[PDB]
C-alpha cells in the first residue's frame, strides 16, 4: 500500500529527473537561507518597509510614480549601492534622458556601468534578456516602461490605429524574461509612468502605463511621490519623497517609507537613521534637544548629521541596532 | 450594420455578454451620435418614455455620462437601462416607471461603469 | 476534475492554493506546487501550515517542460494534489527560443488545449485535483459587457469542473497598520453544485486564512 | 431603397414625390409585412403605445384590418395613424389619451382609406 | 464574419443532420440567488426542416429545462 | 493557394465532364425569420462550353430554386 | 462660413451668450460649470486654422463679470 505508493512516486521522480534534469524537486537543506538575498536600496526606509532589507533579487521590481517624484534617482541609489557590493549592474533607458554626471555624483561608479539606449522598444527588451542569460550583470534597471516604443508602431505613421500594441510586447518579454531571472539571480526594475485613466467616475484615476502584465509578475511594485521640499530660506536644495510600497511578495505590503532626497548628495540616509533611532529609543530628544547617551549632540537634524558623520562608526552602530531591532 | 451584441434589462439589473444575436441592415449613421451597436431591451421600466419591452435600442459607446440623458449602466456583470443622475458619492438610476423604484449606487463603496448612451429604439 | 482559479494581482490565488494544500497535506497526501514564474517563498508557505519539507516544487523553464512534468505527476498516482502557479508564464518552447516581438499567436492557447486534452483521461483515474491559477489581460474590442478574459487561451473554460473568481476588496487595519485583506471569492463556474456563490472571507497575512471570524 | 414620408401636405397622396425627403435616411425593407414608406407621426395621439413627435414609423401599404388592428387611415384631406375598430357599418379611429377620445367616423357617409398597415416605430 | 469554430475538424459538420446551437445568455434569480439560467438554442442546420429556427427556454438547475414556463 | 479541396482522391477531376462548386453565401430573410439562401454556382470546369461562368440565383425552403427571380 | 472662405469679416456677439446645448436641455441652477469654457475651446482650436487660410477676421465680444476670492 503506502509503500507502494512510495515506490510509484520515486520512480516517477527519478524518471523526471532522468529526462529533464535535477528540477522535479528542489533539495530540502540545500535551499534553506535565513533570509532571501535583498539589494539595499539606499535608503532605511525602504529596506525596514520591505521586511528583507532591499529588494528581493531575481525577481522583477516596478517603481513608478508622478513627474519629478523620484524613480531615477532612487534606481541609481539602488545600483550604487549594488556596485559597492561587488556586483556587475547594467543601466537601459528608453527616454534617453541619462547625465552621467548627475549619476557619478550620487555615487555610481559610471566608468563601470552598461547603458545602453535603444532605439525601439524591442530592441531594449532584447538588450535586457541577452544580458539576463549572460548571467553577469547583476542589477538590470529599465527605466521608462511608456517609453518602449513598438518597432511597428516607429515604422508607421502619427495617428495610426495601434490600439494595444505595447501592451502586448510588454506581456511577451515578461513571459520570456521572468524564467531566465531567477536561474540568473538577476534583479530587474522596470520605471512606469503615472497615466490617469478615463470614466473612472470616482475615486484614485491613477493608472500606470504600459499595459497590465506587468503588475503579476512584479514582485515588489513601489509608488514613489514627492510631497514637500528642503528650503534653506531661499534656495531648495532637496526634495521630501514617499514611497509607499502597494504591492510585496516577501513582506506585507503597505509599509509606506518616507526619507529625503538631496541634489547631489542623493539620498539623505543620515538624517534617516536619526529619525527611526529617536523614535526608537537609541536617541534621546526631550521636545526640541537631540541627545544621544546623555550628550547634547547638538541642536538640529543638521547639526546631528554633522556629529554622526564626524564618527562614522557611532552612525553604523545605530545603523545596525535599527536593523536587528526592527528588519529582524 | 450595427449586430446586436446582447440585451439590456429595463429595470434590475441583469447579465450581459457581447455575443452577436444577430446582424441588422441599418445604416451605421442612421442615428445622430453614430449609433454602433442595437442592444436588445427587456422590461417595462422605460415605458413612459417610449421604450417598452422587445424593442431594439440603438447605443453609443461613451463612457461620459451626463444628468438627465438616459444611459446604459453597467453594475458588476449586470447592465441596465436609466436615467443618469449623480450628485456626489451617490448616483441615481432613475426609471419612468411608478413601478419601479430608482435605484441608489454608491461609487465609492460600488463601482459603477457607464456603457454609453441611448440613441432611439427600433420596435421592428 | 481541474479547477481554475483568477484574480487581479495581490488577490489572494497563491495563498488559497497554498491553503488547499495545506489541508491536503493535514489529510494525509502528498502535494506538489509546480510554480511557473518561478515566485513563490517557502518561508510563507510554512507559516500558512503546510509541510514545506514534503511539498513538491518545480521550476519549469518551458511551457512544455511544466506540462509534461505535471503529466508525468498525475500518471504517477502519487500526487493527489498538482499546483500550476500561473497559466500565463507557460511560454511555449518555441516563443521563448525565437526573437522578441514575434507574431507567435495562438502557440500558447495550442498547447493549452493539448495539455488539457492528454491530462483530463488520466486525472480521472489517479483521482488528483489539478489548480490552474490564471491571470486577467483586457480584451480589446469587448465594449458592451466585461472587458476581463483570463490568458492562457480558451480551451481551459471548458475542462475546468470549477472555477472561481477571487478578488480583494478591503484591507483589516489596526488603527494604522493593514495587517490582512478582505477577499471576496465567488464560484463563476461549477459542475458539482449550483454556481454563483459567492463567499467573502479574511486572509491575515502571515497567518493564512481566517477560518475562526468566518465561523462566528 | 424606403421612402421616407416626413412632409404630409395637405391634400397630398401618401406616397406623392414631394412628401418624401430622402436625404440618405434610407434602410431596407426587412419589416415582416414588408412596409413600403416610412411615415413621421406627429402629434401625441398615440403616447400610451409609444407615438412621439417624431418616432418615424413604417408603414405597409395595404387595404386591410381585423379587431383591434392599427392602420394609417385617410379621412381625404387629413393623414393620421390611429387603431382600427369596427362596428359594422362604422370605424372608430381608436387612440390612447385620457385626452384624445376614440374618434368616431363611421362609413355610410364616409369610408376611411386605409393607407397602410402600422408595422415599426423608429425613434431615431 | 464569426471568428468562432467548432472543434473536432469540420468533416462532421456534413454528416450533421441537425447542428443546435446553445447559448446561456441570461440568468434567473429568485430575489437575489441564481437558481437557473436562460438559454437560447439556434437551429443552424437542419434536413428534416427550414433551419435558423432559434427557440429560447429557462432551465432550472436540479429540476432541468423548465418546460412549464415554455407551454404557458 | 487555395487549401479547400474536394475528397475522394483525384481521379474523379480527370473524368468528370464538368464540375460545379456551388456556394451559399447570403440568406434571403424575409421580415425577421429567413425563408431562403443565396447560393452561387461557378463552373470551375466544362468540357462542352467555355468554364469559370459562375451563376448565382435564390434556393426557396419547401418550393426549391426561384427560378423566376432570376428570370426577372 | 470660414470653410467656404466666402464671408471674411465674421462678427460673433456676447460670447457670453452661447449657452451649450447640453446644458440647454438640464434644469435651471444645475452646476454645469465650466461647460461653456470647453465648448469655447473646442471651437477656438478648431477653428483657429481655417481662418489663416482664408482672410476672415473672426471678431468676439465679451463680457465684464467681476470675479470673487482674491481682490490684490
Ligand atoms: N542633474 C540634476 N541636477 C539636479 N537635480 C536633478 C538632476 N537630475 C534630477 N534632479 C532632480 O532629482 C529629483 C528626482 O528626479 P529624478 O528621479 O532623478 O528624475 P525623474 O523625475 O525621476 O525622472 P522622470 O522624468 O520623473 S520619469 C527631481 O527633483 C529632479 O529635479
Ligand atoms: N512573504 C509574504 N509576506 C507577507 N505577505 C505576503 C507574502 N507573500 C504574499 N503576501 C500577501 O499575500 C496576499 C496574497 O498574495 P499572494 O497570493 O501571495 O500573491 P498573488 O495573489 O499570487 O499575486 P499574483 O500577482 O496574483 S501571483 C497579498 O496581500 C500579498 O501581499
Ligand atoms: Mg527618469
Ligand atoms: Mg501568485
Amino acid at each position: 500500500g503506502d509503500e507502494n505508493k512510495k515506490r510509484a512516486l520515486a520512480a516517477a521522480l527519478g524518471q523526471i529527473e532522468r529526462q529533464f534534469g535535477k528540477g522535479a524537486v528542489m533539495r530540502m537543506g540545500d535551499h534553506e537561507r535565513q533570509a532571501i538575498p535583498a539589494i539595499s536600496t539606499g535608503s532605511l526606509g525602504l529596506d525596514i518597509a520591505l521586511g528583507i532589507g532591499g529588494l528581493p533579487k531575481g525577481r522583477i521590481v516596478e517603481i513608478y510614480g508622478p513627474e519629478s517624484s523620484g524613480k531615477t534617482t532612487l534606481t541609481l541609489s539602488v545600483i550604487a549601492e549594488a556596485q559597492k557590493q561587488g556586483a556587475t549592474c547594467a543601466f537601459v533607458d528608453a527616454e534617453h534622458a541619462l547625465d552621467p554626471d548627475y549619476a557619478g555624483k550620487l555615487g555610481v561608479n559610471v566608468d563601470d556601468l552598461l547603458v545602453s539606449q535603444p532605439d525601439t522598444g524591442e530592441q531594449a527588451l532584447e538588450i535586457t534578456d541577452m544580458l539576463v542569460r549572460s548571467n553577469a550583470v547583476d542589477v538590470i534597471i529599465v527605466d521608462s516602461v511608456a517609453a518602449l516604443v513598438p518597432k511597428a508602431e516607429i515604422e508607421g505613421e502619427m495617428g495610426d490605429a495601434h490600439v494595444g500594441l505595447q501592451a502586448r510586447l510588454m506581456s511577451q518579454a515578461l513571459r520570456k524574461i521572468t524564467g531566465n531571472i531567477k536561474n540568473a539571480n538577476c534583479l530587474v526594475i522596470f520605471i512606469n509612468q503615472i497615466r490617469m485613466k478615463i470614466g473612472v467616475m470616482f475615486g484614485n484615476p491613477e493608472t500606470t502605463t504600459g499595459g497590465n502584465a506587468l503588475k503579476f509578475y512584479a514582485s515588489v511594485r513601489l509608488d514613489i511621490r514627492r510631497t514637500g521640499a528642503v528650503k534653506e530660506g531661499d534656495e531648495v536644495v532637496g526634495s521630501e519623497t514617499r514611497v509607499k510600497v502597494v504591492k510585496n511578495k516577501v513582506s506585507p505590503p503597505f509599509r509606506q517609507a518616507e526619507f529625503q532626497i538631496l541634489y547631489g548628495k542623493g539620498i539623505y540616509r543620515t538624517g534617516e537613521i536619526i529619525d527611526l533611532g529617536v523614535q526608537l529609543g537609541l536617541v534621546e530628544k526631550s521636545g526640541a534637544w537631540y541627545s544621544y547617551q546623555g550628550s547634547k549632540i547638538g541642536q538640529g537634524k543638521a547639526n546631528a548629521a554633522k556629529y554622526l558623520e564626524d564618527n562614522p562608526e557611532i552612525g553604523s552602530v545605530l545603523e545596525k541596532t535599527i536593523r536587528d531591532q526592527l528588519l529582524a | 450594420g450595427l449586430p446586436v451584441i446582447g440585451r439590456v434589462a429595463a429595470g434590475a439589473p441583469i447579465l450581459a455578454e457581447q455575443n452577436i444575436e444577430e446582424s441588422c441592415r441599418i445604416n451605421p449613421a442612421f442615428f445622430n451620435p453614430r449609433a454602433d451597436y442595437l442592444l436588445r431591451v427587456r422590461g417595462m421600466a422605460m415605458k413612459d418614455i417610449g421604450i417598452l419591452d422587445g424593442d431594439l435600442l440603438a447605443v453609443h459607446v461613451t463612457r461620459e455620462a451626463r444628468n438627465g440623458q438616459v444611459v446604459v449602466a453597467r453594475i458588476g456583470e449586470e447592465v441596465t437601462v436609466k436615467r443618469f443622475k449623480r450628485e456626489g458619492s451617490k448616483v441615481w438610476l432613475l426609471a419612468e416607471n411608478p413601478e419601479f423604484a430608482p435605484i441608489e449606487v454608491d461609487l465609492k463603496e460600488q463601482e459603477l461603469i457607464i456603457e454609453g448612451l441611448s440613441v432611439g429604439v427600433i420596435r421592428r
